[PDB]
């Protein structure tokens, strides 16, 4: 080993547009080139852009991450932010599926 | 201790005796030898209370924890 | 593009809480459709002097409570 010396779909990189709360530290994250419509964020139903109704029809190339929470708020945002940070590998991005009990409000969907 | 409970398992119940022995000596980290905790399967928010009480002595501890979690982003960190 | 995102990083790190609140309000306004402008703090102290002595000196920005007689009678 060398000795230490005593002296020396493509994704854009940017901050999330709508920070959900005051004090949320802005983190440079992997982002879609355009914001996804609220219909395309749903695994259950099909939409104009996609008719998939379960994760197998999506055909993800990396293994999924499932979050089983009751309601989606700023906590789930703080969960998603580290997993999409710019220093995380884009080739190793794990799709995130939020298994919610209640339907998420428009604020969380706009944030994510 | 109940996260991945294997009732018919000798090692998982010897860990109970180990935890009891540690708790006898006044150890706060008696739960630490449980396999789900050691493997990173479960945590408790009580560590956040412990962090808050530690910050009375180590004012830098909360900032260090947030920096490790990426909660706060200072350039050059 | 590293220099540009570094510039934005330092700018966003140096931004204060007042800027955060203003940007949140403007983001909400532009999401609903109202123009961001117009949103453009009160270094003022006020109190009530009930029946001050008749020698009290009058200052600007003062408001005097009046019992104005009935206009109809
Ligand atoms: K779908
Ligand atoms: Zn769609």
């Amino acid at each position: 080993i060398a000795p230490v010396l005593e002296l020396a779909v493509e994704y854009v990189k940017g901050y999330p547009p709508n920070s959900p709360y005051i004090g949320s530290s802005p983190t440079l994250c992997h982002l879609l080139p355009v914001k996804a419509p609220f219909c395309c964020l749903r695994l259950d139903k099909g939409c104009k852009h996609n008719s998939y109704e379960d994760a197998k029809a999506y055909g993800f190339k990396n293994k999924l991450i499932i979050v089983s929470a009751e309601t989606a708020g700023n906590g789930l945002y703080n969960f998603i932010v580290p997993l999409r940070a710019y220093y995380r590998s884009r080739k190793e991005l794990n799709p995130i599926v939020l298994l919610l009990d209640n339907k998420p409000d428009h604020h969380f969907l706009e944030a994510i | 201790r109940f996260m991945q409970f294997r009732a018919k398992d000798s090692y998982s119940l010897a860990l109970s005796k180990l935890e009891k022995r540690e708790r006898e000596n006044g150890s706060n980290l008696a739960f630490m030898f449980r396999l789900p905790f050691a493997a990173g399967r479960v945590f408790s928010i009580s560590m956040l209370d412990t962090l808050l009480y530690q910050s009375f002595v180590k004012d830098y501890m909360i900032t260090i924890t947030r920096l490790l979690l990426g909660l706060d982003t200072t350039p050059g960190s | 593009a590293a220099e540009w995102i570094s510039q934005q990083r330092l700018s966003l790190y140096r931004r204060s809480e007042r800027q955060e609140l203003s940007e949140l309000v403007k983001n909400r306004m532009k999401h609903l459709g109202l123009p961001t402008t117009g949103y453009d703090h009160q270094n003022t102290l006020s109190y009530v002097l009930i029946n001050p002595p008749p020698d009290t000196r009058l200052e600007p920005s003062d408001i005097v409570y009046l019992i104005r007689s009935d206009p109809l009678a």
